[PDB]
DNA sequence: TATAATGGGAGCTGTCACGGATG
DNA sequence: CATCCGTGAGTCGA
């Protein structure tokens, strides 16, 4: 399996990092297998199925939201039903405050559990829509979820050989002129790193 | 009891990968849960099925004739599921290797090089595992990894 | 007790005031998060080390 | 340092044939990376 | 090579003056 | 203008 020459990686300034516009810190997590790196992506196919995929992802979101609202409804039903059942038992009214707060705490957890699911499904969809070469997905689970959901759409690799692929698909001429344009721009801080 | 701060703070730490190559491997293993006694039996049952659907088609390719489209596809899935189940039993008891490789440290061979060769033994161990004997996976594995 | 023992100085009053978070749990977790990043922070794993 | 690389490089070959899980395979690859790196420049990255 | 066994372990301590990348 | 990593810091001899 391919392996990167340490002289051009750890040597400062990181020659490899400068070549692929990658961070020295981010380049680490790739080569030494701490984060996947997006190597290539079929943008056209993504586009030609973008409309349908969105519809799918949306129904999953709704189906999450639907259960949440139904699960919360049933809990509010039993919360009020128990606070009255402990009223028919003639318990102290303060002893009903422990059961009230108990329900509210439970409903809270439900909503937050459901929300974390929605937030994941949000970060999942957001990631795919704006997926492109030289992107690092350091979180594996999102990636695992990502590969299964739209694995047909992109090429995900990892390690020293993935770096090799980036170098292969690298257009030197294009990336050269792209930097000279930033040099032609007066802006100093972005001209420095482009120089 | 469970604060929102901890729930965020946990994923913040876990998502970051340490600089130590030994640590980063230790962290990766901690993901897969250890196996219950009966759970082990299941995979063993699966792999046997998977390992045998394979032995069928293997000799069939040399002789010539092949199954129909309905059979070969059903046959092929057991092959996948089997080889999938194999890769699960290894990842689970991946802790087991690291447990008794640490004892051989400081002997002119690297810890990592010890775990890996230990892993290598674990692979052979899972192939000749027999679930007919009520012995847990942990016993017949140890003798192989050592 | 922080105000009691180190209150005679204005540099400790200024320290407890610029204090980011409060809470026995939130302190241990905080120290844990800065000492060993990359490991799951239990309330019982930060109290231990 | 040479002997270190070849021992790990060879090990990787055996694992691939065995179709080892990616968790084990990737660990070897990482080791190989550091082995060649340690050979080319020791102490540069990580402890010597 | 069939009882069951399942996440490491020593860190290293008393520089110094500087350039480059980051602030 | 102040931090972090990497790289400097006399020679012969014994």
């Amino acid at each position: 399996a391919p392996v990167t020459h340490i002289w051009y990686f750890k040597g400062v300034p990181s020659r490899l990092g400068y070549l692929l516009d990658l961070a020295p810190k981010d380049l680490e997590k790739i080569i030494y297998f701490a984060a996947y790196v997006i190597t290539s992506v079929d943008e056209e196919m993504r586009h030609n199925e973008l409309s349908t995929l969105e519809a799918e992802m949306a129904v999953e979101r709704k189906a999450v939201e639907d259960q949440r609202d139904g699960e919360l409804e049933a809990r509010a039903q039993k919360l009020e039903a128990d606070l009255a059942e402990l009223e028919a038992e003639g318990a102290k009214a303060d002893a009903r405050r422990k059961v009230r707060d108990g329900g509210e705490r439970e409903m809270r957890q439900i909503r937050d559990r459901a929300q974390r699911e929605l937030d994941r499904l949000e970060d999942i969809w957001s990631t795919f829509t704006k997926l492109a070469p030289k992107q690092l997905i350091v979180d594996e689970n999102l990636y695992r979820e990502l590969v299964d959901r739209y694995g047909e759409y992109f090429t995900g690799a990892m390690g020293a050989e993935s770096i090799q692929k980036l170098i292969e698909n690298f257009d030197i001429d294009a990336e050269a002129e792209s930097l000279r344009d930033v040099i032609r721009n007066g802006k100093g801080q972005k001209k420095l790193r482009a120089l | 009891d469970e604060s929102e701060a901890l729930r965020q703070a946990r994923k913040d730490a876990e998502l970051t990968a340490s600089a130590d190559s030994v640590r980063a491997y230790l962290k990766q293993i901690g993901k897969v849960a250890l196996l219950n006694a009966e759970e082990e039996v299941e995979l063993a049952k699966r792999i046997e099925a998977g390992l045998y659907a394979t032995q069928l088609m293997t000799e069939l390719s040399e002789r010539g004739e092949k199954l129909p489209a309905a059979q070969r596809r059903d046959m092929m899935w057991i092959c996948r599921d089997g080889d999938r189940a194999k890769n699960h039993l290894l990842e689970a008891n991946l802790r087991l290797v690291v447990s008794l490789a640490k004892r051989y440290t400081g002997r002119g061979m690297a810890f990592l090089d010890l775990i890996q060769e230990g892993n290598l033994g674990l692979i052979r161990a899972v192939e000749k595992f027999d679930y007919t004997k009520g012995y847990k996976f942990s016993t017949y594995a140890t003798w192989w990894i050592r | 007790q922080i105000v009691e023992r180190f209150g005679f100085s204005e540099i400790m009053r200024s320290t407890l005031e610029k204090d980011n978070t409060v809470g026995t749990d939130e302190a241990l977790l905080d120290i844990y998060r800065k000492l060993r990043p990359g490991e799951p922070p239990t309330k019982e794993s930060a109290q231990t080390l | 340092l040479y002997r270190r690389v070849i021992n790990r490089n060879n090990r990787l070959k055996r694992l691939i044939d065995l179709g080892a899980p990616e968790i084990i395979v990737n660990n070897e690859k990482r080791m190989l990376q550091e082995s060649v790196d340690a050979l080319f420049d020791n102490g540069r990255r990580g402890r010597p």
